[PDB]
RNA sequence: GUCUACGGCCAUACCACCCUGAACGCGCCCGAUCUCGUCUGAUCUCGGAAGCUAAGCAGGGUCGGGCCUGGUUAGUACUUGGAUGGGAGACCGCCUGGGAAUACCGGGUGCUGUAGGCU
RNA sequence: GCGGACUUAGCUCAGUUGGGAGAGCGCCAGACUGAAGAUCUGGAGGUCCUGUGUUCGAUCCACAGAGUUCGCACCA
RNA sequence: UUCGUUAAAGA
RNA sequence: GUUUCCGUAGUGUAGUGGUUAUCACGUUCGCCUAACACGCGAAAGGUCCCCGGUUCGAAACCGGGCGGAAACACCA
RNA sequence: GGGGAGUUUGACUGGGGCGGUACACCUGUCAAACGGUAACGCAGGUGUCCUAAGGCGAGCUCAGGGAGGACAGAAACCUCCCGUGGAGCAGAAGGGCAAAAGCUCGCUUGAUCUUGAUUUUCAGUACGAAUACAGACCGUGAAAGCGGGGCCUCACGAUCCUUCUGACCUUUUGGGUUUUAAGCAGGAGGUGUCAGAAAAGUUACCACAGGGAUAACUGGCUUGUGGCGGCCAAGCGUUCAUAGCGACGUCGCUUUUUGAUCCUUCGAUGUCGGCUCUUCCUAUCAUUGUGAAGCAGAAUUCGCCAAGCGUUGGAUUGUUC
RNA sequence: CUGUUUAAUUAAAACAAAGCAUCGCGAAGGCCCGCGGCGGGUGUUGACGCGAUGUGAUUUCUGCCCAGUGCUCUGAAUGUCAAAGUGAAGAAAUUCAAUGAAGCGCGGGUAAACGGCGGGAGUAACUAUGACUCUCUUAAGGUAGCCAAAUGCCUCGUCAU
RNA sequence: AAAUGGAUGGCGCUGGAGCGUCGGGCCCAUACCCGGCCGUCGCCGGCCUACGCCGCGACGAGUAGGAGGGCCGCUGCGGU
RNA sequence: UAUAGGGGCGAAAGACUAAUCGAACCAUCUAGUAGCUGGUUCCCUCCGAAGUUUCCCUCAGGAUAGCUGGCGCUCUCGCCCACGCAGUUUUAUCCGGUAAAGCGAAUGAUUAGAGGUCUUGGGGCCGAAACGAUCUCAACCUAUUCUCAAACUUUAAAUGGGUAAGAAGCCCGGCUCGCUGGCGUGGAGCCGGGGUGGAAUGCGAGUGCCUAGUGGGCCACUUUUGGUAAGCAGAACUGGC
């Protein structure tokens, strides 16, 4: 009952926040979506042309086709029963890249020079990606200045 | 005789019942939905693939292992 | 709406863009003995009333008025249809304005 | 004129007087400052304001009732021009009537379920600023007991606090009559103008 | 230390006012016969180069307005989860965690790629 | 959807053997007029519902469209 | 062919 | 309470198929009578209920109030 | 041609009908910062309009404000400056837009034909809408490119039948020619109850299968409304607030009225009033014991303990009243 | 008025009734029955008869409207109008054109046929009520009578008994 | 201040058997731990009805409904 | 004796027509249909719901999807290292526009005082009148100040959503292309080779067929819509009946 038409929610969403509003610039085009990229969809409000819906907001996908001036992602999208790989053809101006694969590409090639350097010198590296330690049996200092006494203050309106 | 319209309350616990799958395996992705000039590209050079790369693939193979 | 005498547009038989001759379709007088006519007129025939069902409750007020191309250039003959959506006033192919002009009425 | 007893704490968004509401009655209130209008910062020292403790709504007509209430013993105890009240709350949440019976079952049912406005309240928080009163030193007492009269007339529990601050600015009193004679504050009439120090030098060419 | 042509970041780079500009360059400027389009060579095009940094432009400044950033506001308003906590309600307090913004004050105001020329 | 009729000067109508226009009710100026009524004479107001072709020339010729009425069975 | 009415006395 | 309709000179009303201030009564001036009625020649009187939107242009088409007018409020 | 026959009387609904369409499609909120998310929730719209208000290219910048200029005034025309969207984009709103998607000018119909894929609703079915492509013929532009309708969010329709278009198409039944008929592919003639039946009313003469999923009694929650109290006191009370009153505001009780819901009852809980009869409550009319008055006496008013005992005879109306 | 009626909840103000009316029909007919025949009822009957209705003794009255829905009359002067028939095109199916029976439309009559009967404003030397007057208006605007009626929401209308 | 007589459950309770802060003990549910028995499932053993025999461990509630077993039962038929 | 069932008869009540009449009785079609009441017969064991999406002249019903059961199949463990998954956390990377806050910031409202003097309107003064001059008021501007907005917002939480955390990955060498094109240029595909120790915790996983019931729900913490409120009507998460 809700008109479940398209963009029935956006007054927000496709909006252009704040002092952003005129020409897109042009590195938004000059990228390079290749396939298999990881890539972010973001909707703009002055190309209303290919934005995907208001369900792939915000979303991140892979790149299966590029064209002349769009693209063409696959998105994980949640219905009521399943998520499902979907089939979505956008244009360049609402997408940009995801830094969380090139950063992961970045471990990966500091692993590897890791582990040639340990083939070379015979040193054991532990290149796994420990979690947040326990603190060690560290040692405080409290020279010079005694420790400043707190109390609680006076209530006062 | 008024109804309950509508609503999704035991909803996600039906869901969460059989575990919502990933479709979680597509090794060699289907081609379907490509463009077509791209297509004209590709199937043309698999087939020029299968005719002819014998003989100098098979030169280099011979190459690559005299020198290694 | 508006539509002007000529246009053109892609015909099929020659396979190029030719001038067309824009006219309003007529339906048409229905033919006697077509199959449904037949098969009416023999459902028709005999004690059994009105036996299929007629149209009553009639709540559009216009038609897609479409458009009957035919190609200009002799010899080729090509006539074909056109679709524009739904329209309560029609012009044929005149009456065309302008923009600086004063309105004396 | 339904009582207070049903239109009670806030339980609704706020409805102003808008362009989609189009249907609301006037107001009861219409002026907020009763006392010498236009007096100066320097001529009535202290104020007394006061601070609300349930987070309740506060209609018009009651905030009518408890200004005629303190204006009547604001004027049998100092006179006219002794004071200065300003009611700081102001009425913008629209309540709205479901009447019926216009005796029998046979008007309408629950079919028609949103109601037309009746009358403008005021949400309330807890801690905000009812009324405030601006006096001289001696008048320490006639200020409270006013602020009680008020106490008696609106609904619920809220208390009283005379301010340590300079009347209705936001700057103290212990720090204002040392404050403005030298640099910064400047009187502009019952108001107080603060300078910075982020001006063009033309503004200190003009002062001192 | 700079400018010109094309730019990327899109006000740290806009707006108002006041100073400086040596060499190229950028421009104001000098005229309609051809290309040109207008009521008007005002705008756009055609071959310049007699003067000029007055203006654009490029730098500096304004206890400048805005912008960005940092304290204060503030562990405050809020908020995931909990109680056989309080209160008639209104709401409030606590355990566990996350944690915002305006007034107020302080600092800055262009960084660079390609190609080319002047000290 | 057929067949047929009215589409005309402020209003009501006439007008094909196709050769440019009328009658009355309305307006103005005149004729007798104690005041009116009535009568008589002369003018303005018609690109004939519109468009397309025949004719030297469509108000009446042929087609289509746009408002009104008239009888008919009304298979999405 | 249409064309109504003019108080009271006071000679 | 619900659904429709109306509001125009002092009075009753017409009027847009967007580009008037319309008809009669009422008031006033003159002629006619000796003088009133009546008749004739004329003039004045409009916020087209109030406020906005559409359009070059609204009272006119539409939206919200104001004051009235019609129909229903039935089964227990 | 209701003389007679057969059939129908849409659905939602704080019971049904009346009223409305929340029945089909859009905007913002509800909506709790992914998305989805209800009601007869709210503020609104739509069944159209455009051969230009589509497409391209070029030029210009809007609404408003200040200053000036003969008639010129509040608005007639010209010029200068400020002017970040305060204008315009066909229309209800939201988003978006400045050498622009706004205004003007010049050409043009890409609002053309055809095959797939995807998004939206979603069951991942259809329709409508839309997106990125691909293949022809093209429009504009110097080219870049842009364009297969409207800057985007809606503006529209299944089977069967009818009609039109196309191949120098197939079948027209033993074989040929012609006419006709059928088919193939795509445009139209609609189901607004909008995924689509062809449809008036009454039954107090009614009947059947059922429902307390669903009203008319009581009872249950609530107390708007009705009634009964309290709080501060501007004033009435000749003077004087509180002897008795009390506005403007505000806090409570009751089911003795009415309203709201449908929780029980539809294989029945007999529906008003009166007569008669028993019990209970106090928010006390009188009686017993008291306090206060603007209580001199008498007669009244306000309160407390207090339901033990009384609380009529009648004319009218079926009466409750 | 006497009479009759809901047997098994009504006895009536209900029905019937004489009186007053209206319409159809001159027998190859009016109104009806029947599946059928020139078969039947009225009919062994003939406008003082039969058939169909309204109202309901006597007295006094029977107001005004054919705009609407009905009923009836007239004319191929005239629009529409189906089968059948006529002419033409073709090889034929088929198509076209004119000719046009009833009905409808065009005109009239009929309301003791169904039915219907208006709302504002200004007006009299105390004031009100208002003879009278202007305009819109339909087909006609409730006439003679009667009344809060068995008919009146306000209503327990106002006065009298 | 409300209608039959009635409700911290009642009885009762005031140096508490009321109120708020708490200390140590005490009571039990099909909850937990250990153990005995039945059944299901999983893993497995053996060349002792193989459709039987053991071994280990974790688990058993449930309307609508769906399966597996019955050396539960009734009537009749052929072998026995 | 005559009138016999959609018929008769009726001084008219739809009354009477064999105790039945607003359409008699008997038999047949007929065991008419019913989305509608009631009922549905032995035990034990195992697993075990829903009152929800969409569509229907649909609202007491059905279809479809979801929840569920049964039947299997493909594999994996038991002998310094596997494959894979998660109602979960961690490390990185995006998304939003609610709570809050603000309006001396745009839009819409709204209070009060001050300063300035352009403009018009209304009073008073110098006096023929005179923007010749003066005071106040009205409107305007500037700096302030009060209170807000579900259909306002510069800013902007908590909670939450998507993605990556490797042998399907990284690098090297070489062919093909009718795609593209200054270029052996770019991009896709194909072939050969190299090294697996790539965040935590827990778990053995993938897949095919058939189908019942379900499609009337309710309550509670928290967030909320209408109503004065309800044991009222309607939504979101989670849990329970
Ligand atoms: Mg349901
Ligand atoms: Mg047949
Ligand atoms: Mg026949
Ligand atoms: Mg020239
Ligand atoms: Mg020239
Ligand atoms: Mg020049
Ligand atoms: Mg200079
Ligand atoms: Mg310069
Ligand atoms: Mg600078
Ligand atoms: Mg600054
Ligand atoms: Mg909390
Ligand atoms: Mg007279
Ligand atoms: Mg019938
Ligand atoms: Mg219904
Ligand atoms: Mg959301
Ligand atoms: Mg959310
Ligand atoms: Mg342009
Ligand atoms: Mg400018
Ligand atoms: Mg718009
Ligand atoms: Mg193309
Ligand atoms: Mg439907
Ligand atoms: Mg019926
Ligand atoms: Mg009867
Ligand atoms: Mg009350
Ligand atoms: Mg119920
Ligand atoms: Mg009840
Ligand atoms: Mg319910
Ligand atoms: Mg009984
Ligand atoms: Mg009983
Ligand atoms: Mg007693
Ligand atoms: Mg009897
Ligand atoms: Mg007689
Ligand atoms: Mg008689
Ligand atoms: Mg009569
Ligand atoms: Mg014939
Ligand atoms: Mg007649
Ligand atoms: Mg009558
Ligand atoms: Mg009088
Ligand atoms: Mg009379
Ligand atoms: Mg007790
Ligand atoms: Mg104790
Ligand atoms: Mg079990
Ligand atoms: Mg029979
Ligand atoms: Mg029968
Ligand atoms: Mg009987
Ligand atoms: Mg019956
Ligand atoms: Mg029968
Ligand atoms: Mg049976
Ligand atoms: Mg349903
Ligand atoms: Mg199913
Ligand atoms: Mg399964
Ligand atoms: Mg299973
Ligand atoms: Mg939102
Ligand atoms: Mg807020
Ligand atoms: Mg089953
Ligand atoms: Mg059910
Ligand atoms: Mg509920
Ligand atoms: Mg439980
Ligand atoms: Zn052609």
């Amino acid at each position: 009952t809700n008109t479940k038409g398209k963009r029935r929610g956006t007054r927000y969403m496709f909006s252009r926040p704040f002092r952003k509003h005129g020409v897109v610039p042009l590195a938004t085009y000059m990228r390079i979506y290749k396939k298999g990229d990881i890539v972010d969809i973001k909707g703009m409000g002055t190309v209303q042309k290919g934005m995907p819906h208001k369900c792939y907001h915000g979303k991140t996908g892979r790149v299966y086709n590029v064209t002349q001036h769009a693209v063409g992602i696959v998105v994980n999208k949640q219905v009521k029963g399943k998520i499902l790989a979907k089939r979505i053809n956008v244009r360049i101006e609402h997408i940009k890249h995801s830094k969380s694969r090139d950063s992961f590409l970045k471990r990966v090639k500091e692993n590897d020079q890791k582990k040639k350097e340990a083939k070379e010198k015979g040193t054991w590296v532990q290149l796994k990606r420990q979690p947040a330690p326990p603190r060690e049996a560290h040692f405080v200092r409290t020279n010079g200045k005694e420790p400043e006494l707190l109390e609680p203050i006076p209530y006062e309106f | 005789a008024k109804s309950k319209n509508h609503t999704t309350h035991n909803q996600s616990r039906k869901w969460h019942r059989n575990g919502i799958k990933k479709p979680r395996s597509q090794r060699y992705e289907s081609l379907k939905g490509v463009d077509p000039k791209f297509l004209r590209n590709m199937r043309f050079a698999k087939k020029h693939n299968k005719k002819g790369l014998k003989k100098m693939q098979a030169n280099n193979a011979k190459a690559m292992s005299a020198r290694a | 709406v508006n539509v002007p005498k000529t246009r053109r547009t892609f015909c099929k038989k020659c396979g190029k863009h030719q001038p067309h001759k824009v006219t309003q379709y007529k339906k048409g007088k229905d033919s006697l003995y077509a199959q449904g006519k037949r098969r009416y007129d023999r459902k028709q025939s005999g004690y059994g009333g009105q036996t299929k069902p007629i149209f009553r409750k009639k709540a559009k007020t216009t038609k897609k008025i479409v458009l009957r191309l035919e190609c200009v250039e002799p010899n080729c003959r090509s006539k074909r249809m056109l679709a524009i959506k739904r329209c309560k006033h029609f012009e044929l192919g005149g009456d065309k304005k302008r923009k600086g002009q004063v309105i004396q009425f | 004129r339904r009582p207070a007893r049903c239109y009670r704490y806030c339980k609704n968004k706020p409805y102003p007087k808008s362009r989609f509401c189009r249907g609301v009655p006037d107001a009861k209130i219409r002026i907020f400052d009763l006392g010498r209008k236009k007096a100066k910062v320097d001529e009535f020292p202290l104020c007394g304001h006061m601070v609300s403790d349930e987070y309740e709504q506060l209609s018009s007509e009651a905030l009518e009732a408890a200004r005629i209430c303190a204006n009547k013993y604001m004027v049998k105890s100092c006179g006219k021009d002794g004071f200065h009240i300003r009611v700081r709350l102001h009425p913008f949440h629209v309540i709205r009537i479901n009447k019926m019976l216009s005796a029998d079952r046979l008007q309408t049912g629950m079919r028609g379920a949103f109601g037309k406005p009746q009358g403008t309240v005021a949400r309330v928080h807890i801690g905000q600023v009812i009324m405030s009163i601006r006096t001289k030193l001696q008048n320490k007492e006639h200020v409270i007991e006013a602020l009680r009269r008020a106490k008696f007339k609106f609904p619920g529990r809220q208390k009283i606090h005379i301010s340590k601050k300079w009347g209705f600015t936001k700057f103290n009193a212990d720090e204002f009559e040392d404050m403005v004679a030298e640099k910064r504050l400047i009187p502009d009439g019952c108001g107080v103008k603060y300078i910075p120090n982020r001006g063009p030098l033309d503004k200190w060419r003009a002062l001192h």
